[PDB]
């Protein structure tokens, strides 16, 4: 926890000094969360720690050409990505989260972000003429990377979703002008009280610049964004196959 | 012996409070006094100002009731059930005496929305929804003439075997309810109850005795070409042999008791298929009709 | 009495309770204003407390 | 048989109506649902949400769709012309027609499509300059100049520390709206408009861009309200869908 | 069989058998034999004012006296108001006439 | 373990159930098991053969008709329970007449 | 004629429902029913009770139908080799088919087929040995050896004075049991399953028997209920029944 | 069916009379009338003026 | 009041009572919570006592 473990180190690119940018709105850690019932012969566990800490993936680096890009949960939990300990084996999986979003820039600089998390967010693939029904859903998309994906067509969301009425979900603007910081908390949103570690797909992160990025020749040409986030809350159980030992 | 222990994650303080019941406002707030008002004093213009508050004839007095329109009507056709109030021709199951689209009489017929682009484009604004059902049906000659005949309905759960002919053992049955009534009788209203295995309707792995879910290598989503065995419907004509008249039946599905979870934007492209949301990724549309110039209208 | 979901779990509190009567006094699902299990309308101590001056620190 | 009266309104069937129903499973309990988080309790809640609007709606490609969203604000002129314009019609054509608010007006016939909305600014760091920002009143017509639409009601900009402004929108009805007996004798439609005017000219030190994009905003609040629910029309289908 | 639909204001006009304006979904419609009882109904206050009066209440559009955006024709129909629609319930014409 | 029983014993603060009330929990007593009823008898009348020729058709109660009744309803020995029954008559083509 | 309403839902015929019934003999008082022990009050209480399940159900012959209940714990390997596996699933096929539990599943969609079983040992009275007992969580491959079995859940049995061990299966529900909209385009179905590994070989003193028998019960408890009332379908019957 | 029996009276019509009406739009609410002067209580007080 | 099983003999206790009442508010055969003959839920002194120590004489 705190800001040191294995990763310490806490400098960017920028190197920058002088405090650092959060706005909290809640009461520094509010309590716990709870159980949930279920209806089976099954029940789970908890690991407590070593999923506690803070995690910082890949930097994604945001140009004039840039479109967009999304991720996918938790498949940047399980080994696609830094984890992959403690998430292939069991079964059962929930958890909150604390995802925090620093970009950085001069005062130079132009342009606005927009961040989204999307429930249950179904892509309905770049399609197209693709005819599918229902025959076998993809696995090469839907399941990028750590590193995401840049979007095809962002004004419909690659879906077919407007882009313009997306801040009905939770949403913060991230602006070059002023400020650099996005802190988002994401409960656990399922209609099952726990989820599986396979093709039932949590909510996903959308990233989508709006405000198109420009600045004058000369300067730097390319402004990083990082990602970090905090499982709180999570657990992992379930387990029998073919022979044991 | 033990010498690991850590959790933490809690917070102390001003959880929760006293515990009242109060359901009254109240005069709140006055006024307060900033600086000079002018228009162009130099910082900013167009300024502000504030009130008090009332609530109707409940709160402060009730000495007049004088509201914007005397009692046109009700105030409240916007809840949940209110959007969806009416009920729309869903099935339109038509038996011929003689041809190919239903010659041995039975007819099967399943549950599903996505005959009503409409209706689906209404039903999708959210992620998570628990509703019941009701069922309304009305038999018609193509020419609209009422006949003297019987007719025999069932509904069928989700899981059971498929009655293909008329001689099916799962007509009869016993498990599976059954309705009987003549045509030339009033419709035949019925209800559905909440027959989902989860909280809220949502597709995906669902049906099937089998496995099910995305990427399969156990099970597929065929199930012949009943796909996704859920809860459908069959009828026949009573009798050891054809009928003597020609048949249009009709459903009217309503919902009851509808409750929403998670809204999301609603859609901005032409739908394709079922149970794949895809769009004309190569045919993409604007929204709303563009004019010429912004300057002008 | 009172049921909690319908049979053991929790979640359906005031959500689902009762099933139904005869064909001509029926009635349905729902909540009261009296007799209830405990009013959730309890919070709001502070409502217009000062009017501006918070903390001028900086 | 019974002491009853025969009775002339049974035997049909209404569309809109309800009565005693007819279980067929008695043998069922369904599972008792849990308090999952984001339970809507009205079609409202949806008309205050904050939602991006198009108003430079010019483009009509698959590529250039983006800049629909957003509109110029660049340094050539700097004095008195006009930025853009457009209605307050929620659920006829244009603007609103692409945020939620026409969304959900598009299911009734009393609607506003009024009240506040929002411009949030995206200059670098070191802009300035003053917008000036007016609100036409039903049945007038748009100001020729600045200084005419100075008067009545307005607001000035600026870009030192703003980056935001919420202009709201009154509420008023006076005339009919539609009292058609039948249709195509009547054209008589009319509404208030929305203007935006160069006050001065695009301060911008040596070093930094020239062009920058102002983003608009929509929502109301708590004091209108749809009603006359009606069945929406619309052309979003493709016939083939299997 | 008798197919009865009310069209409430501003309603579009089902001109066809073919019409989709048939179906539906807002329109309340009732559906009744004819060797049937008649069909009592009701209908509620329909008016956007406190009272009866016609000049600017149609139309989408403007109305009133004087016009230059608005025409109170609307076609055939003129004034959009509260109107009746019944049709014959058959794919096909009827067997009897009717009054 | 200790104990507890639902919502009655020990505290009431929070009702978290498996399932947020989907539906009754009660579709196994003995009547719930004899829930539908089943199409016994299907006597038939001609109007000439060799089946029923004179109008006249005797049938008594048994349980044999049905198998699989016989199977659900051989699990005991002893067994108390009243009745009930229905009659549906229709021509060979379903058609109602009068008679 | 009474001031009533025509009702939009008479005259019809449901194969589901009740109502006010009709008594045909009125002078009539049946035989008041005296207490007879062994009044069985709900389906249930024959899911609990036990009764012996077959494994080794190779034999398909008359004579040697026998055999279809109890399997060999002979001495001739006994380090690391497997006895016999099965599944959990009541009402599909295979053991739980042969016992009442099964029996009862086979009427009913919401099944578990779970929790406690039971093993009588044969042995004569001088046998000693131990036997590794494993279950495997759902979604999971049995084990390739005696070591990976041994991890998860477990339990060693012996010989000495235990003549009985009774194992309990955990309850899970993650997945979507079966979500057909149609039939024949799915084919996803997995359980956990339970396996028998030889521990240490069977010791016997010079003079006893070389093959003993095993058996094995099977029960429930308090904790699962079956749900949604189906009907059942089998081919219990010869069509000649006369 | 019920303990009921048939009434010779119904299933005829008649023009001065009233029952159990149906309203066909139930989420409505028209708008609420204000006291308008002049509100005329009785055929009478017009025999009179 | 109360009939035994229907007329004179024992067994049908709280089995069978009553016949039957109008077609449009009838009944039929059951017990009730008070107003009974006796409660047969009287039993179970003992509920948990000592935990294991019974009697190791051998
Ligand atoms: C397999 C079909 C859907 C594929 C996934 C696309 C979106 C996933 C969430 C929406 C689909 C399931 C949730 C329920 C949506 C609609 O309200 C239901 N059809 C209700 O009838
Ligand atoms: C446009 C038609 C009327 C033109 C103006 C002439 C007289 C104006 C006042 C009377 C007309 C509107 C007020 C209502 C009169 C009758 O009571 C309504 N038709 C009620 O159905």
């Amino acid at each position: 926890s705190d800001r040191v473990a294995q990763l310490t180190i806490g400098n960017s690119t920028i190197t920058t000094q002088e405090a650092a940018n959060i706005i909290v709105g809640y009461g520094e850690w509010p309590s716990y969360c709870s159980d949930s019932d279920a209806t089976a012969v099954d029940k789970p566990t908890r690991p407590d720690v070593s999923v506690n800490r803070f995690y910082t993936l890949d930097t994604k680096l945001w140009e004039k050409s840039s479109k967009g890009w999304y991720w996918k949960f938790p498949d940047v939990l399980t080994e696609t990505g830094v984890f992959g300990q403690n998430a292939q084996f069991h079964y059962l999986y929930r958890s909150g989260f604390c995802i925090h979003v620093q970009c950085n820039a001069s005062k130079f600089h132009q342009g606005a972000l927009l961040v989204a998390v999307l429930p249950e967010y179904v892509i309905g693939s770049v399609a197209g003429g693709t005819g599918t029904e229902d025959t076998h859903p993809p696995y090469k998309q839907t399941q990028p990377g750590a590193d995401g994906f840049e979007l095809q067509h962002p004004y419909v969301l690659d879906a077919g979703i407007p882009i313009s009425q997306l801040t009905v979900c939770p949403h913060q603007w991230i602006n070059l002008r002023t400020n650099n910081c996005a802190t988002i908390i994401v409960p656990y949103i399922n209609a099952l009280p726990f989820d599986s570690a396979l093709n039932h797909c949590n909510f996903g992160l959308l990233v989508v610049p709006i405000s198109p990025l420009d600045y004058d020749q000369g300067a730097t040409p390319v402004i990083p964004i990082t990602i970090t986030l905090a499982p709180m809350c999570s657990e992992f159980a379930g387990l029998r196959q073919a022979v044991t030992q | 012996g033990d010498r690991v222990a850590d959790v933490i994650e809690s917070s102390i303080g001003d959880s929760v409070s006293r515990a009242l019941t109060r359901a009254l406002p109240a005069p709140t707030g006055q006024d307060t006094q900033v600086s000079s008002h002018r228009l162009d004093t130099g910082k900013v213009p167009a300024l502000q100002a504030a009130e008090i508050g009332a609530s109707s004839n409940a709160s402060d007095e009730s000495m007049i009731e004088t509201r914007c329109v005397l009692n046109s009507h009700s105030t409240a056709e916007t809840t949940l059930d209110s959007f969806f109030s009416r009920a729309g021709l869903v099935g339109e199951i038509d038996l011929p005496l003689e041809g190919t689209t239903n010659p041995n009489g039975y007819a099967n017929w399943d549950i599903d929305i996505t005959g009503y682009a409409q209706m689906r484009r209404k039903v999708e604004l959210f992620t998570y929804m628990r509703f019941d059902a009701e069922f309304t049906f009305v038999a018609c000659t193509p020419t609209g003439q009422v006949v003297p005949q019987l007719l025999q309905y069932m509904f069928v759960p989700p899981g059971a075997p498929e009655p293909d002919s008329r001689e099916s053992l799962a007509w009869q049955t016993a498990t599976n309810p059954s309705v009987f009534v003549k045509l030339s009788d009033p419709p035949a209203q019925v209800s559905v109850p909440f027959m989902s295995p989860a909280s809220a309707y949502q597709w995906f792995y669902d049906g099937y005795p089998t496995f099910g879910e995305h990427k399969q290598e156990k099970d597929l989503e065929y199930g012949a070409c009943p796909n996704n065995m859920m809860g459908t419907f069959s009828v026949r004509t009573v009798g050891t042999s054809k009928s003597k008249y020609p048949l249009v039946i009709r459903i009217y599905m309503r919902m009851k008791h509808v409750r929403a979870w998670i809204p999301r934007p609603m859609r901005n492209q032409n739908y394709l298929f079922k149970a794949n949301p895809n769009y004309a990724g190569n045919f993409i549309k604007p929204t709303g009709a563009s004019r010429t110039a912004i300057t002008t209208l | 009495s009172h049921e909690n979901s319908n049979s053991a779990t929790e979640g359906s509190t005031i959500n689902y309770t009762t099933i139904n009567y005869y064909k001509d006094s029926y009635a349905a699902t729902a909540g009261k204003q009296s007799l209830k299990q405990d009013p959730d309308k309890f919070a709001n101590p502070v409502k217009d407390i000062f009017t501006e001056m918070a903390a001028p620190l900086k | 048989g019974f002491p009853t009266e025969l009775k002339p309104g049974t035997n049909q069937f209404l569309t809109t109506d309800d009565g005693v129903s007819a279980p067929i499973l008695p043998n069922f309990h369904p599972t008792p649902c849990i308090h999952i988080p984001g339970e809507v309790r009205n079609l409202l809640e949806l008309c205050q949400v904050e939602t991006i609007l198009e108003v430079n709606n010019v483009p009509t490609n698959a590529t250039s769709l983006m800049e629909r969203l957003r509109f110029p604000v660049s340094a050539q002129a700097g004095k008195g012309e006009l930025c853009a314009v457009f209605r307050a019609d929620p659920g006829r054509s244009g603007p609103w027609q692409s945020t939620l608010l026409g969304q959900l007006c598009g299911y009734y016939t009393q609607w506003s499509g009024s009240l506040e909305v929002t411009f949030m600014f995206t200059g670098s760091f070191m802009a300035t300059g003053k917008m000036l920002i007016a609100y036409t009143p039903p049945g007038g017509p748009l100001p020729k100049d600045r200084a005419t639409a100075m008067l009545g009601t307005h607001v000035i900009w600026d870009f030192g520390l703003q980056s935001s402004v919420t202009l709201v929108i009154p509420w008023i009805s006076n005339t009919h709206y539609r009292a058609h007996a039948r249709d195509g004798v009547f054209d008589y439609y009319t509404t208030g408009l929305v203007s935006i005017w160069y006050q001065t000219n695009y301060v911008v030190p040596i070093g930094a861009p020239n062009t920058a994009y102002i983003i608009a905003l929509a929502a109301a609040q708590k004091n209108f309200t749809m009603k006359l629910c009606k069945d929406a029309s619309d052309i979003l289908q493709t016939g083939t869908i299997q």
